[PDB]
């Protein structure tokens, strides 16, 4: 089953065969102006997140490999290290301080690749 | 030799504050407003876990909070006025058919109220509680008077407290601390997700908690940091004591109507001996308790060390006794027969001397005052008290007393065990796919 | 062989209940409230398209009924409250140019009210309809001291209704019946879609239905079921039957100041003699329409089954008597002139005393009044009946009589072709077609 | 050209070829509230079914094919019966009880499909 | 042989009319509820950019005005109304310490007031500076009891105007026009990109604009239309003029209660010599500034014409006489002072008398008052003068005059930079490139 | 650099080359009103323009090359003319007349090619 958060604490390797359970668990008087806020502020979080798919490339894939390198300067660990030790709660406190500049290589990346690709068509 | 590959529907969260709904399961919480729960379809228990839990920095405390007031400020909004009431009244004692045991705690008022024709006065008698009335100089007034404006409770809604559960918003998830002997802000080895919390049932009461939850293993101290005697402890019990709390006299209701649609109710005479409102606790489960508590105080301060119980200091009457809404009249109870042992190295009961007033100024605001319309009959209500809030005395021996009153714990006691976190579906990993 | 393929934007619907939005082009029903009309609305005629339809099940019925009572409430918002009006008032008989019928109807009475200056008061007088006064035990009092505050409606504001048209969301649609004699239960063969209804005017009436929609070729009767005597025919007619509606009386308007801010209106003097508010129909059209009436019953009751109608009668006068608003007055009119008759096998008019009245308790509800300004001069309309509400009586002969309350009835006259439902564009067919 | 949903009744084959026209109809004192919930509502039905596309790999599509093979306990009934002489409506009812069945077989189907791409990508 | 290609993220936009939020950075314009305001906004100049601008099509002053108008209401809803204060009053002149610049001004009045018994009353005695009250036939009443009632201020909301950013929401822009000496209207050359507009003061007076910006190198003015006789002509100012008011007055203030949980505020007495309300103004700066104005108005009438400054026309004092609120208090002071010159082609000051009005009757609408609480002491305020509002008469000496009191001229007076436009990110244009 | 809008008044050229600039800055009491009613807009606009996007065919590349060709009669200018010598708001203004009919001809086109696709895939 583990549904929603259940795989949490699997390692990574595991973890990543249950993206699609927690895919489909986002998205779902004066009291209203509460739930009509909470449900504004679901649908925002994730337009934000689909729109840096967009950006990148990835749009409506779970999973997406890039042609940004991975530099050791953001981490150094072996892959038989990261995929089978460390859990994507532990990984996060190891990579949070490079993501910001990760995700800009990879906006970067695809406009490059936009480029390329309207260029290929024109020469036919 | 790798890539960075990006990774949608990840399993972790970060701590984050957002706003928590009503799922709920006639009513001052208006539980009718609320989306309805299921029938609790889940929780997954997270294996491998260890979160940081934090029962003193929690924002789902602070929002029951705000949420329990704005629904009392509510049902009061469509209620009768009371302004007309604020007159003088010329009042003189109830000794009729006493036992002196409440040699002063009734007066029989009279007063002129308006009547359905503005041109028009009907002269009433009622009875009032020593409590809610103040000489002015034979002439009093209503204590509220100079202070504040009252309105009276609908006689139709009651304030029975409700279960509600709250829920997450969506792209939010609760986690849940499964551990037992978990003191509030240590690390929880096993915890479990879920979407709403179990309903809390939102009672409200001061120096003792009452229907909240059982600890299951032992009696469990929690504080923020115990060696300040500045911070409040919480204890929770592993056995209810059950109390029994009466107001032993029938009462005759009157109700009359004061303006076009309004009428007042009011207390319109005793059928019978007029008694102290009394709450009984058997002394063989309240010392027992007692014992308990002192055990785990000890493994803080000391074997070595002598742990007393001391009632209340002086005070707003609020804050010095024990409270409680009992079949829809409020009740002020002194328990200092609760607290008056030294701990060192049958049915015989004790009864607490309870008094009743009408007129309530709630979660501590001046200017907003509430009328409790009286109960027709006979008084009786049977709850358990489930915990304790005890204050700390500032050598060789410690000193615990009866404190309270900020509303605010009471709900750190059931909701301690809850944390809202944000899902944050994406993230990066090194990976050998390349594109 | 085949494999799953996914479509979306596919023309299916299921049965849905949403929240509708009003679009309509100093107001009762605040229409500035209302997004505008579109000028070019479509329609779509679903060739080969049957659908259920249940007038009987219907909540745009509901929700027309709550919008309803909601901008009512919500014009009287910034209106006067008549309290200072609620004193014991002194009358007599108006008894100067009284027409037989009138003989103690209207009365003159006097008040002793407030003014701009709290220290002062005014003496005043003004005439009153009997059926607003209740006496005392000269004394009076008006009838809505004992139940409620009453509101004056502001003067400037139009009690004509309105066409409001009723828009569904972005995602779901409203499916129309154009099925000639369509009675609102059974399938319908022939649909359209709109966006849109039609502007729908909120008129308010008992028994005999005004302004709304005609019957292209007969009379259709509807009922949620027939033998059932607890529920209402509704009875669409095909042709309209003119009516004209008068209050004969040149009534002179006087106003004074209450308060600081505050006016209140009332009749000082009528210029001229007295004449009975009245009603006319032609009584020849309404022969035909009673003849084509009896004809559809036949075929519901037998053959050889004898109709008679008959007044009705208990309870007050909404549901006894045709109320309705004229002018912007309110009107209580005796049909009895109009169901008397029993059905085996050139300027003559009938002519239906009427009543007029001011403090009026719309909705059915208790606790609210509104006063109902008076209108100066003399007050005539015409309106068309295109619809009468009946009830059974309970062998030989079926009795009917005209009924009313229950204001759903209306609107779920004018909304019996329309229903909504929701689209669910995505589904799954299989194909040829992989991957 | 019809408009909306015109469409129905006609037979399914005919109607499949007018899916924009329907698709460009989605997103297109508390009479306040009353619009604005009818807003957020709009959006998150609409939401809803773009993320389910998105999960079985049809995003963006309006006609998707899938590798889920039809089932004859789903339904039986020769190709030309479903797509010439019966309609849309009549089909939805005829499968409204295999509906969350097909959709879990989809999902899975896009889960296994996007790992093998992953590691086909990675050169196996 | 080209094809379409379609291009999103396209930096163009559309003139556009949306809802703007404000943000911000105890005070009437409740700046908590504005979205606090980042740090550092960022400012992106569009290098080759040419747009127009149009200060008197730009709705953001709409909003703005009404913003305003709404949060004035909202800071008084709680607040104690004074309808018991609406008696009649019974006044003498205060010529008790006059030194003839008040004579007349001030009277002590003496009044039957409410207490919080409905049954009491209390006599109280007040000062009011005439302005506040009319003659009943020394029987007066307040000058507001015949139009609404009253709500007295809470003393302890502020009015001082705090900057209030506005804000466009994502998918709108605020384009800024950064030229220098521009007029309103025309195409500006030179514009940058913001989200938000820098804070702006919601200072309210009549005549002579205070605290606003300056122009940049010279004097700048706009009209909607110069030619047109009918319109106001603003006229900013390059240098700022300074403004030293006062109310040299030790005013004691009492407070009585009057009802439950409410207190009226009022002035008990005056300390010292009773003398007038003032402003300074240098006579030399003065006139160095309307040279300044003389100049720029003969560009646009001609440089051979003669300028003569006069008064305002007459009519109500809200309009004609120059207006501000001073330390919470409101001035009235005469501009005559400063408008009586002809041009024609060491610490002399100018004094400006002025008077005090506690019932004010803001933004122009009927039905509403605030009373303004006295208050302690002496007040004493210095601004800047950085605009004046002018009006012109209709080869002649042409006459200007001070004009105003529509809000819209102070506020257009700062949002004249700015324009709201929409993004239209998605566009098509031609290329070689097909799929 | 030159962020969200700063491009605006180069040429068109220059300005394609910073699309992600300023998409990324898309979405992005009583008076509580005004917030929920302005957050509702800047989804409801963003949804409206990515719907039409994967109507056309262009699931969100920022630079979508589609089969319709151009009409001189829309435009006649060469493309240095438009490219070289214009910059957006200058092009908007002068095929604004022409865009209800060049986004109907998008719409269509799709269409014919979702049927295609649909019809290999059967043979295949
Ligand atoms: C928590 O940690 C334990 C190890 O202590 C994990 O147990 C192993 O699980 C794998 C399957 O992935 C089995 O093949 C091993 O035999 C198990 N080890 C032992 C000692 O029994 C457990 O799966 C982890 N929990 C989660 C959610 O991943
Ligand atoms: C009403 O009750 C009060 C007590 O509440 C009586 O007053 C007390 O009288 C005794 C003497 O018998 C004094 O020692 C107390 O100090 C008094 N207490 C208070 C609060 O005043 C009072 O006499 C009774 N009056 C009547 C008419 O019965
Ligand atoms: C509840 O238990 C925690 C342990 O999980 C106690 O916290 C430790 O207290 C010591 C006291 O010096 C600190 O130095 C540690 O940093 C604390 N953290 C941990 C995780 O050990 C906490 O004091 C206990 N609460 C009470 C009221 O006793
Ligand atoms: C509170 O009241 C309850 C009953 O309402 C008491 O519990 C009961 O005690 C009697 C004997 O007096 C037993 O016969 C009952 O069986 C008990 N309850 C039941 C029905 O289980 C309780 O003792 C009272 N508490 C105190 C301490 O007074
Ligand atoms: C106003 O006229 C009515 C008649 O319409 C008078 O009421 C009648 O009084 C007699 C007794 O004298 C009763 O027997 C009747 O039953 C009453 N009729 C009704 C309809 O009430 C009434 O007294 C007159 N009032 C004044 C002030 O003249
Ligand atoms: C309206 O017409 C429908 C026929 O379309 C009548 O419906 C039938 O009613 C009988 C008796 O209850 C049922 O046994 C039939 O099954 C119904 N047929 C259908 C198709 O629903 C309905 O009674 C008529 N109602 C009125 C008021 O005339
Ligand atoms: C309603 O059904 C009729 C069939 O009963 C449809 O008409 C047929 O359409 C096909 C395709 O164009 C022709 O080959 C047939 O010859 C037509 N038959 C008849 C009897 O006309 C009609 O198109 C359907 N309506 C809708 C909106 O689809
Ligand atoms: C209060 O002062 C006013 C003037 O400010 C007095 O009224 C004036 O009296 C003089 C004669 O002394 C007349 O010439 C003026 O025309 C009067 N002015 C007005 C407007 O009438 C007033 O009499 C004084 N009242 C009291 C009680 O002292
Ligand atoms: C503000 O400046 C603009 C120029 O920037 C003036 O606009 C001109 O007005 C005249 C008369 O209507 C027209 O014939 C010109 O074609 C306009 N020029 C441009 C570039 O638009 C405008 O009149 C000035 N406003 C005032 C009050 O003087
Ligand atoms: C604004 O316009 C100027 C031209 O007037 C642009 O500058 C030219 O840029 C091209 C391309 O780099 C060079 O080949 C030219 O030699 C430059 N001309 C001059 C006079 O410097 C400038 O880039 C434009 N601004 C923006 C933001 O696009
Ligand atoms: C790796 O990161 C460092 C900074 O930590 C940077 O200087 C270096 O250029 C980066 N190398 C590559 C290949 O990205
Ligand atoms: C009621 O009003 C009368 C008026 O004569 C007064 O004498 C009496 O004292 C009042 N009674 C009360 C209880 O206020
Ligand atoms: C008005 O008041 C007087 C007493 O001052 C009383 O005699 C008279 O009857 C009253 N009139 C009315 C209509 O209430
Ligand atoms: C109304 O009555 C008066 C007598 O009070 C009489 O002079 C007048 O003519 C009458 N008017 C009518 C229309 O009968
Ligand atoms: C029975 O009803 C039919 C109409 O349905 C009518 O034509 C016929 O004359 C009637 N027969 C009688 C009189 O019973
Ligand atoms: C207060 O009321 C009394 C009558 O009770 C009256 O004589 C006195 O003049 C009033 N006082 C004032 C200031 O009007």
């Amino acid at each position: 089953s583990l549904g929603f958060l259940g795989a949490a604490g699997s390692t990574m390797g595991a973890a990543s065969m249950t993206l699609t359970v927690q895919a489909r668990n986002l998205l779902s008087t004066h009291w209203g102006i509460k739930q009509l806020q909470a449900r504004v502020l679901a649908v925002e979080h994730y337009l934000r997140d689909q729109q840096l798919l967009g950006i990148w490339g990835c749009s409506g894939k779970l999973i997406c490999c890039t042609n940004v390198p991975w530099n050791s300067s953001w981490s150094n660990r072996n892959l038989s290290e990261i995929w089978d030790n460390m859990t994507w709660l532990q990984w996060d406190k190891e990579i949070s301080n490079y993501t910001q500049i990760i995700y800009g290589l990879l906006e970067e990346s695809q406009n490059q690749q936009e480029k390329n690709e309207q260029d290929l068509l024109a020469l036919d | 030799n790798l890539w960075v590959t990006v990774y949608y529907g990840v399993p972790v969260w970060k701590d984050a504050e957002t706003t928590l709904f009503c799922a709920s399961d006639h009513n001052v919480w208006a539980t009718h407003c609320c989306v309805p729960t299921d029938p609790n379809p889940q929780e997954i228990h997270l294996e491998n876990v260890t979160e940081e839990f934090n029962m003193w920095k929690n924002n789902m405390v602070e929002q029951m909070h705000e949420d329990i007031i704005s629904l009392w400020d509510q049902s009061l909004k469509p209620c009768v006025k009371l302004t007309p009431l604020c007159v003088t009244l010329q009042c003189t004692n109830v000794t009729n058919n006493i036992t002196d045991d409440m040699r002063g705690e009734l007066k029989n008022c009279s007063f002129n109220m308006t009547t359905e024709l503005r041109d028009k006065k009907q002269k009433v008698y009622s009875l009032f509680y020593r409590l809610d009335v103040v000489q002015i100089n034979k002439e009093y007034r209503l204590i509220n008077c100079n202070t504040s404006a009252i309105t009276q409770a609908c006689p139709k809604v009651s304030f029975e407290p409700i279960p509600i559960h709250y829920c997450a918003p969506a792209g939010f998830a609760i986690l849940k601390c499964k551990d037992k002997k978990f003191n509030g802000t240590g690390p929880c080895p096993s915890v479990s997700t879920v979407q709403c919390t179990h309903g809390i049932k939102p009672v409200v009461s001061t120096q003792l908690l009452l229907n909240g939850s059982l600890a299951e293993e032992e009696v469990i101290i929690r504080s923020e940091n115990i060696t300040n005697n500045a911070k409040n402890i919480l204890v929770q019990l592993n056995t209810p004591v059950q109390i029994n709390c009466t107001r032993p006299n029938n009462n005759t209701v009157k109700s009359i109507r004061i303006g076009p649609g309004q009428w007042f109710y009011y207390t319109g005479d005793i059928i019978g001996d007029i008694r102290q409102a009394h709450c009984n606790v058997s002394k063989a489960t309240w010392n027992e308790t007692l014992g308990k508590v002192v055990k785990q105080l000890r493994k803080h301060f000391g074997n070595n060390t002598i742990i007393r119980f001391a009632q209340s200091s002086g005070g707003d009457l609020e804050v010095t006794t024990h409270s409680f809404n009992c079949g829809g009249e409020f009740f002020y109870c002194n328990t200092s027969g609760l607290f008056n042992s030294t701990w060192i190295s049958s049915n015989d009961s004790i009864t607490l001397p309870c008094r009743i007033k009408q007129i309530i100024n709630m979660w501590q605001r001046i200017g907003q005052a509430m009328y409790a319309p009286p109960i027709q009959g006979v008084i009786r209500c049977v709850s358990n008290i489930t915990g304790l809030i005890l204050t700390r005395d500032g050598s060789t021996t410690e000193t615990f007393r009866p404190g309270g009153g900020d509303m605010r714990d009471n709900w750190r006691s059931e909701l301690y065990k809850y944390k809202v976190v944000k899902i944050e579906p994406l993230g990066v990993a090194p990976t050998r796919c390349k594109r």
